[PDB]
């Protein structure tokens, strides 16, 4: 990371603002179309198209990323509690975090094309790359 | 050169490499960073540390504002009832932390204060933030 | 066209920076999924620079055609490099 990258991440995520929960659910849905191996159902979760849990999960992904951006100077500590989550360890395959974070860039750049320059794109790519490795550090 | 004019160049001064800024009696006060339409000023919310330390003196309380990614921050003017306050650098944590600590005096019973500021990454596009309201959890009061 | 020519040069340079910053740690993504990721990047660069390029409709279209081809020359070695890493 760097001062330029950190500044790009705040500006990009700042312009997202209240629509972060919507893109979090959208990025999760985009992952299944682009990567069909990722799409797998499990008993205690609702993965329908207009699901309440998928929308609820989008807010949880948004609030986690919002916390990560708020404490971007020490990201590992901010996401240490989330990295021990049992739901992820049991249900989610380690690779899918890199695939979801990739699809979030595709979602964010789609909804915010003007502010998303190649410099900002690479800044969020590096930022979202580190968040994937932090959450998959435990397994 | 000044803290108000350009934080980019204000932190170039090596005298404030890791200078002390934690001496004397202080107070923890939370705040909220809003914008023109009373919405959350997100970039500032991420940038400024909440709560802020309010250090006491013999005349007026000095509010310390910890601003991260100081290498990209340029303009940072603070006003009290549309009156510009004397902002200055008291310390600065260098890269990779890049936190800039600035202080400014505030009169008794003060809570709301606007911030006219901007940011710039090296020689690039300057992003202006013409209005950002800062509201503390309580009105600031200096001890005797 | 000069304006478009210089804008392609910056686009290729900015794209090369994106490829260089990639870390190949575990858990690694598959060859099929990495091809999709590269296409998503190239499409983003096409989307952005399509707004930046100027001139006549055919001059902008020919500029974006050269950009898409120029990006593939940087992408194909990256995908081939990743295949040699993945097999080991
Ligand atoms: C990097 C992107 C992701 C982030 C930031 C994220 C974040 C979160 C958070 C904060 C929670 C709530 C944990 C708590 O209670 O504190 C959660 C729960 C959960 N997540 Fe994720 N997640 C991500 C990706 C995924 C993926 C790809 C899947 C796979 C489908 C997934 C499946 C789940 C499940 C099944 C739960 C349990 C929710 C419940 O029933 O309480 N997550 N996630």
């Amino acid at each position: 990371l760097s001062p330029a990258d950190k500044t790009n991440v705040k500006a990009a995520w700042g312009k997202v603002g209240a629509h972060a929960g919507e893109y979090g659910a959208e990025a999760l849905e985009r992952m299944f179309l682009s990567f069909p191996t990722t799409k797998t159902y499990f008993p205690h979760f609702d993965l329908s198209h207009g699901s309440a849990q998928v929308k609820g999960h989008g807010k949880k992904v948004a609030d986690a990323l919002t916390n990560a951006v708020a404490h971007v100077d020490d990201m590992p500590n901010a996401l240490s509690a989330l990295s021990d989550l049992h739901a992820h360890k049991l249900r989610v395959d380690p690779v899918n975090f890199k695939l979801l974070s990739h699809c979030l860039l595709v979602t964010l750049a789609a909804h915010l094309p003007a502010e998303f320059t190649p410099a900002v794109h690479a800044s969020l790519d590096k930022f979202l790359a580190s968040v994937s490795t932090v959450l998959t550090s435990k397994y | 050169h000044m803290a108000d004019e350009s934080l980019k160049d204000a932190i170039k001064d090596p005298a404030l490499e890791n200078k002390e800024h934690d001496i004397g009696p202080r107070e923890q006060v939370n705040f909220q960073l809003l914008d023109k339409n009373n919405e959350t000023q997100y970039y500032h919310f991420f940038s400024i540390k909440d709560p802020a330390d309010v250090y006491y003196t013999k005349k007026k309380a000095e509010v310390e504002l910890d601003i991260n990614t100081a290498s990209t921050w340029k303009k940072f003017e603070v006003y009290e009832n549309n009156q510009k306050l004397p902002v200055r650098l008291v310390s600065y944590s260098p890269v990779p932390e890049d936190h800039a600590y600035i202080r400014f005096p505030v009169s008794d019973g003060t809570q709301e204060l606007k911030i006219v500021s901007s940011t710039q990454i090296d020689d690039g596009e300057e992003t202006n933030y013409d209005y950002t309201k800062l509201v503390f959890a309580k009105p600031i009061y200096n001890d005797p | 066209l000069k304006a478009n020519k210089d804008l392609i040069s910056a686009g290729l340079k900015e794209f090369s920076v994106l490829l260089n910053q990639q870390v190949f740690n575990d858990p690694l993504v598959s060859e099929e999924d990495m091809v999709t990721v590269v296409e998503d990047w190239m499409n983003f660069y096409i989307n952005y620079y399509r707004q930046q390029v100027t001139g006549e409709p055919q001059e902008r279209d020919k500029a974006l055609q050269e950009l898409r081809q120029e990006l593939n020359t940087l992408a194909n070695p990256f995908l081939a490099k990743y295949r040699d890493f993945l097999k080991s």
